[PDB]
């Protein structure tokens, strides 16, 4: 039948990175969630006219099992690099993350995008400019999310899925 | 009919609930959402206990009311006023007579002694499994000596005489089986040889059975205070949340020490033993319900240095590579077959905490704080009850001990275990990458062979527990 | 996992937070601290089936005698405990079969009568007597020691496998 994407979220800890999930998964209107239940992280969805499954793995709370990342990350076809753009040390892991996940899928060009999340009113420290050349020299998308309002959400994982198709 | 109430301007208890104040889910009532007095209220209701409620509430209370404020409400809904004579009490009065005084008598044994009693069970509750409010504020202790011990009356005495030793005792502060332990286990390093320790030459049943008794311990010690509010994960999460981190931090160690024992066996034979023997650690592991240890292996087996080695892979047997696909399966599917497995053994296990890190954080980001109903801000109290089903998940596994015996020594080694030395993260794990294509490099660049490193026997003396008289 | 709500009841002081604490986290309690209500859950296998015990242990003492029908409403199995060393508190036993039969409206309710303080020399209540008021129930009597787990486990899982056959 329909083609199930296996995407995992990666980033630093603390910082609002489940909010991203969160919100796509969500009943978008009603600000509830059970993360308990079984299938609160697969969701049917049309791209591009293309009806699909989303799989999504997001080990948020778990960063300090540093020893499990490589298995965790293994279980995916594309990633969504997260940071927080008012953590400037998030931004700063996202080299490492990148090139575990290339260690781990054993690949230079691992379907990926960079998502520079808001998840509070604290003051930005990284500047959209800086993120969109930390994307381009990396040759993969940038997209900005909010945690409170949902935008951005559907574009990071939408234009994830492309480059899974287009790869 | 009902008890009459004291007047609602006296004693704020008795406002009519309302949905400007509490909210019910679709046998007594669970609680959506509520205004602070509404919940003290149910928390402490006449006409039923609700000990699951005392937990949860307990548990989770300070993301919406201070321990200060608390212990102010629960002295508030403490004191509760007596009714004034009725009529038929007035006309005895009168005649020089005895009143009756049948409401009053109702309203003290079905109303004030209830809610008085379950008062002091939330104070009990409190002092007993919350004790931390009180050792962070040494003034919250002593305005709860105040209370207990001012409480006058026979009705409450023996609790609050008891509770007041309880609380004694808690400022200044053993296990029995039927069944004899089973006798420790050696293979090549013998009694108090310490030196010789290592993967090979400690039996692995030991192995297993030490590890797992640290593992136990390491789950055992966490308090629910370390999990609500996400504070595991926070920039103070070294003061608020050390036994957790302390018992990740162990897991992550000796996930590591697995890699490290593999990749640096260069020779491929004795690394084929090196496997072999980390896979009969985790038949043991599994025997024992110790699923983090399990997860610890199939953890370091997953990982990138260890997981391209398909010329060592090629060479363990087929039921080792049997039992190692089979525990990896656990985790699949988002734990599907972990959960299932957890819910059916018999205890005592080590479950593995991150999912119940993971589902906490969930629970926490993705629910609001307050639900807003007719103009009112209600505390959401569901949000709290699904945290605290997971705290009481976590705590109803760290009941159960193990019936295994401790070898201090070897207790010792793993305790000390530090595979990364005084190496960084990154420059330890790009080291045991670069072991890993050093000793099956890359294709098409050819396989090199390399000298032994072990000078005792590599055979496994096997993982079935043997007994002598 | 099937779910099952038993009840430790009798009077102050014969064992029941003891008891339970015992078979919950293989502790003896030497302290008798009166308890209000407390309540505890342990998952176990028991003839081959997982199941999740919620155990709620009551308060003996007198003074909380009027707040019982709202936990026998609940409970679908009572665990009766009197101690051997205490002939009020066997005698106190009929006052809570009665009891919850009355709540519970039923004359066929799952309940096991508990002699505790079994490592005690100085017994004072017969095994024969408990014997004779268990068989006019129609329920086993089970003695067990909480200090030495003697019964611990055949009073609780015994009451487990009466409300299984309910
Ligand atoms: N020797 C011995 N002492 C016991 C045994 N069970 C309980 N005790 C002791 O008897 C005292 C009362 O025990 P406890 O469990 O508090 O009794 P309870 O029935 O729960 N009392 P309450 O109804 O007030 O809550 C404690 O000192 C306890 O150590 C037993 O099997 N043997
Ligand atoms: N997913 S898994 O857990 O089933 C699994 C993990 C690792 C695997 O690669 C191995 C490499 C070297 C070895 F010595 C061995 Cl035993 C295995 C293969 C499967
Ligand atoms: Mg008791
Ligand atoms: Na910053």
């Amino acid at each position: 039948g329909m083609t199930e994407y296996k995407l995992v979220v990666v980033g630093a800890g603390g910082v609002g990175k489940s909010a991203l999930t969160i919100q796509l998964i969500q009943n978008h209107f009603v600000d509830e969630y059970d993360p308990t239940i079984e299938d609160s992280y697969r969701k049917q969805v049309v791209i591009d006219g293309e009806t699909c499954l989303l799989d999504i793995l997001d080990t948020a709370g778990q960063e300090e099992y540093s020893a499990m990342r490589d298995q965790y990350m293994r279980t995916g076809e594309g990633f969504l690099c997260v940071f927080a753009i008012n953590n400037t040390k998030s931004f700063e892991d996202i080299h490492q993350y990148r090139e575990q996940i290339k260690r781990v899928k054993d690949s230079d060009d691992v379907p990926m995008v960079l998502v520079g999340n808001k998840c509070d009113l604290a003051a930005r420290t990284v500047e959209s400019r800086q993120a969109q050349d930390l994307a381009r020299s990396y040759g993969i998308p940038y997209i900005e999310t909010s945690a409170k309002t949902r935008q951005g959400v559907e574009d990071a994982f939408y234009t994830l899925v492309r480059e899974i198709r287009q790869h | 009919g009902q008890m009459r109430l004291p007047s609602a301007d006296v004693y704020r208890f008795a406002e009519p609930d309302s949905e400007e104040n509490i909210i019910f889910e679709e046998g007594i009532p669970i609680i959506k959402a509520g205004t602070v007095i509404k919940l003290i209220e149910r928390l402490t209701y006449h006409m039923y206990a609700d000990p699951n409620f005392v937990r949860t509430f307990l548990t989770t209370y300070r993301s919406f009311c201070k321990p200060q404020e608390l212990l102010s409400l629960i002295i508030e809904r403490f004191e509760i006023p007596e009714p004034e004579p009725t009529e038929a009490d007035r006309i005895a009065i009168e005649n020089g007579d005895q009143p009756l005084s049948a409401e009053l008598k109702r309203f003290r044994k079905e109303y004030i002694q209830p809610v008085q009693l379950r008062v002091l069970n939330v104070c009990r509750h409190w002092v007993e499994h919350h004790f931390y409010d009180f050792e962070r504020d040494a003034y919250l202790l002593q305005r709860m000596e105040e209370f207990i011990g001012t409480v006058r009356g026979k009705a409450m005495k023996k609790w609050v005489e008891s509770i007041t030793k309880i609380i004694q005792r808690k400022k200044i502060a053993n296990i029995t089986f039927q069944s004899s332990p089973p006798t420790v286990e050696w293979h090549i390093s013998r009694p108090g040889h310490i030196e010789t320790f290592d993967l090979l030459t400690l039996h692995p049943i030991e192995i297993a059975r030490q590890l797992t008794l640290l593992e136990s311990d390491l789950y055992r010690a966490v308090q629910p205070s370390e999990l609500v509010g996400s504070v595991w994960t926070k920039e103070d999460k070294e003061i608020n949340s050390p036994n957790l981190l302390k018992m990740i931090r162990h897991t992550t160690n000796l996930t590591l020490w697995f890699e490290k024992c593999i990749v640096e066996t260069e020779n491929l034979e004795e690394r084929v033993a090196v496997v072999s023997r980390i896979i009969e650690i985790l038949q043991v592991f599994q025997e024992l319900n110790n699923f983090n240890g399990v997860l610890e292996v199939v953890s370091a087996m997953n990982s990138s240095p260890v997981y391209r080695l398909d010329h060592t892979f090629e060479q363990i047997p087929s039921r080792q590579k049997k039992i190692l696909e089979e525990a990896h399966e656990l985790s699949e599917d988002h734990y599907k077959k972990y959960l299932a497995k957890l819910r059916s053994i018999n205890p005592p296990c080590v479950p593995f905490f991150g999912i119940y890190l993971t589902n906490i954080l969930k629970t926490e980001e993705g629910n609001p704080e307050v639900l807003k109903r007719h103009g009112k801000e209600l505390i959401n109290f569901s949000k709290r009850r699904k945290v605290a089903e997971i705290t009481g998940e976590i705590q109803q596994y760290q009941n159960q001990p193990y019936c295994l015996r401790v070898e201090s020594d070897i207790k010792r080694f793993f305790e000390n275990l530090n595979p990364m030395g005084n190496s960084m993260e990154k420059e330890f794990t790009d080291y045991l990458f670069n072991k890993s294509l050093e000793i099956e490099p890359r294709n098409p660049k050819p396989l090199p062979r390399f000298p032994k490193k072990y000078s005792y026997p590599l055979k496994s003396p096997g993982v079935r527990p043997s007994n002598p008289r």
